[PDB]
């Protein structure tokens, strides 16, 4: 019944593994998978359990909400503004 | 020893706290 992933934040938003893919003012996210643009520290294989997967807004540190990093040379990282549910 | 604090959720807050400093860095970085 997962099919349903529901686009919100439940928890930190750590377990919202929907493929939105960009950010909070739409910017187009970089895959976690990809050191291009940004040269990064966050492995999907040091954090697997994380879910952290392609290019969609995830939530592995526990930031304050989910994030991304971002395609743009400017900008290093990105929040996602994702709905907040109760829980 | 390791270029890791040994555990996962270090490395995370970590990076996490990579990111908060380089946001304020930025902050402080632009003016115009």
């Amino acid at each position: 019944y997962v099919e349903f992933s529901e686009e919100c934040m439940h928890g930190s938003g750590e377990n919202y593994d929907g493929k939105i893919s960009k950010t909070m003012s739409g910017l187009e996210c970089q895959a976690w998978d990809s050191q291009s643009p940004h040269a990064h520290g966050y492995i999907p294989s040091k954090f697997p359990n994380k879910n952290l997967k392609k290019n969609y807004c995830r939530n592995p540190d526990r930031d304050l909400r989910p994030w991304c990093f971002t395609t743009d040379p400017n900008k290093r990282w990105e929040y996602c503004d994702i709905p907040r549910c109760a829980a | 020893g390791s270029v890791e604090k040994l555990t996962a959720d270090a490395e995370l807050q970590r990076l996490k706290n990579e990111r908060h400093e380089e946001a304020e860095l930025e902050r402080l970085k632009s003016e115009y």
